C-alpha cells in the first residue's frame, strides 16, 4: 500500500457511492485519525492492510501499523493552520488564532472553523508544518457553530 | 471495508485565507468521549 507521509481521505463503500466518512495523517510508517472516525476497524491502502495498534476512546484517537507518533504541541500563542480536505474536495490551509477549552484537568486549544462531519481526523499544523493534533471531537456553541478541540496523543 | 486515498503533504500554506474566532469555553469531557459546555 501507499506509505508515504501525508494526509489522506478514509472512505467507505458501505453506503450510497464511495462515501468520506474522515481523514488521517501517515508519518513515519504510522497511520493516525479520530477512534470515532473508523470505530477502531481495519482499514485498506491499495492491496495492503492497516491493523490498529493503538486507540482510546476518550481521547477520540487511534494508530495504526505502529505507536502514536505525533508530539508537537500548539504553543497557546501563535495561529495555526487546519488542513482541511473535506469530502468531494480538495484539501485546503485555512488559518486561525485558537480558543481555549478550559477543563477541571487542564486547558486545551480549540478551533472554531465550520467543516461536514467527514472532515474529522484533518490535521491542524504549527509554522513548521509539524501536526499539533486532529480536528473533529468537539461542541456546538450558543449559535450552532462548531468549535473544536485540538486534539493530540501522547508519542510513548 | 474503509479504505484509505492521499490528498495531499502535510505544509503550511503562506498567505492562506485567515478566518474564525478564539472563544474561551469551560468545557467536560465524559468517559464517552464527548465534549459539553459547562454553563
Ligand atoms: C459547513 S458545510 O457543511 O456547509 C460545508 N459543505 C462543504 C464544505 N463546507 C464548509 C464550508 C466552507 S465555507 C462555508 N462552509
Ligand atoms: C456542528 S455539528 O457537530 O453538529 C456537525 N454537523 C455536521 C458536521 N459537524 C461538524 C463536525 C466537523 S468534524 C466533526 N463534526
Ligand atoms: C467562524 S469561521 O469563520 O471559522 C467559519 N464559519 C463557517 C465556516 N468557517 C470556516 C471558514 C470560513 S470561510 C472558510 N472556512
Amino acid at each position: 500500500g501507499e506509505t508515504t507521509d501525508g494526509v489522506y481521505r478514509v472512505m467507505t463503500r458501505r453506503l450510497l457511492g464511495s462515501t468520506q466518512v474522515g481523514v488521517g495523517v501517515m508519518q513515519e510508517g504510522v497511520f493516525h485519525t479520530m477512534w470515532h472516525v473508523t470505530k477502531g476497524a481495519a482499514l485498506r491502502s491499495g492491496e495492503g492492510r492497516l491493523d490498529p495498534y493503538w486507540g482510546d476512546v476518550k481521547q477520540d484517537l487511534v494508530s495504526y501499523c505502529g505507536p502514536w507518533k505525533l508530539d508537537a504541541a500548539w504553543d497557546g500563542l501563535s495561529e495555526v493552520q487546519l488542513l482541511a480536505v473535506p469530502p468531494g474536495e480538495r484539501a485546503k490551509n485555512i488559518q486561525t488564532l485558537p480558543g481555549i477549552f478550559k477543563t477541571k484537568d487542564g486547558d486545551i486549544g480549540a478551533v472554531a472553523l465550520d467543516y461536514p462531519a467527514g472532515t474529522s481526523g484533518s490535521p491542524i499544523l504549527d509554522k513548521c508544518g509539524r501536526v499539533i493534533g486532529l480536528y473533529g471531537n468537539g461542541v456546538v456553541i450558543k449559535n450552532g457553530s462548531y468549535v473544536s478541540a485540538i486534539t493530540q496523543g501522547k508519542r510513548e | 471495508d474503509m479504505y484509505i486515498e492521499r490528498a495531499g503533504d502535510i505544509t503550511w500554506e503562506k498567505d492562506a485565507e485567515v478566518t474564525g474566532n478564539s472563544p474561551r469555553l469551560d468545557v467536560a469531557l465524559d468517559e464517552s468521549g464527548d465534549f459539553s459546555l459547562v454553563e
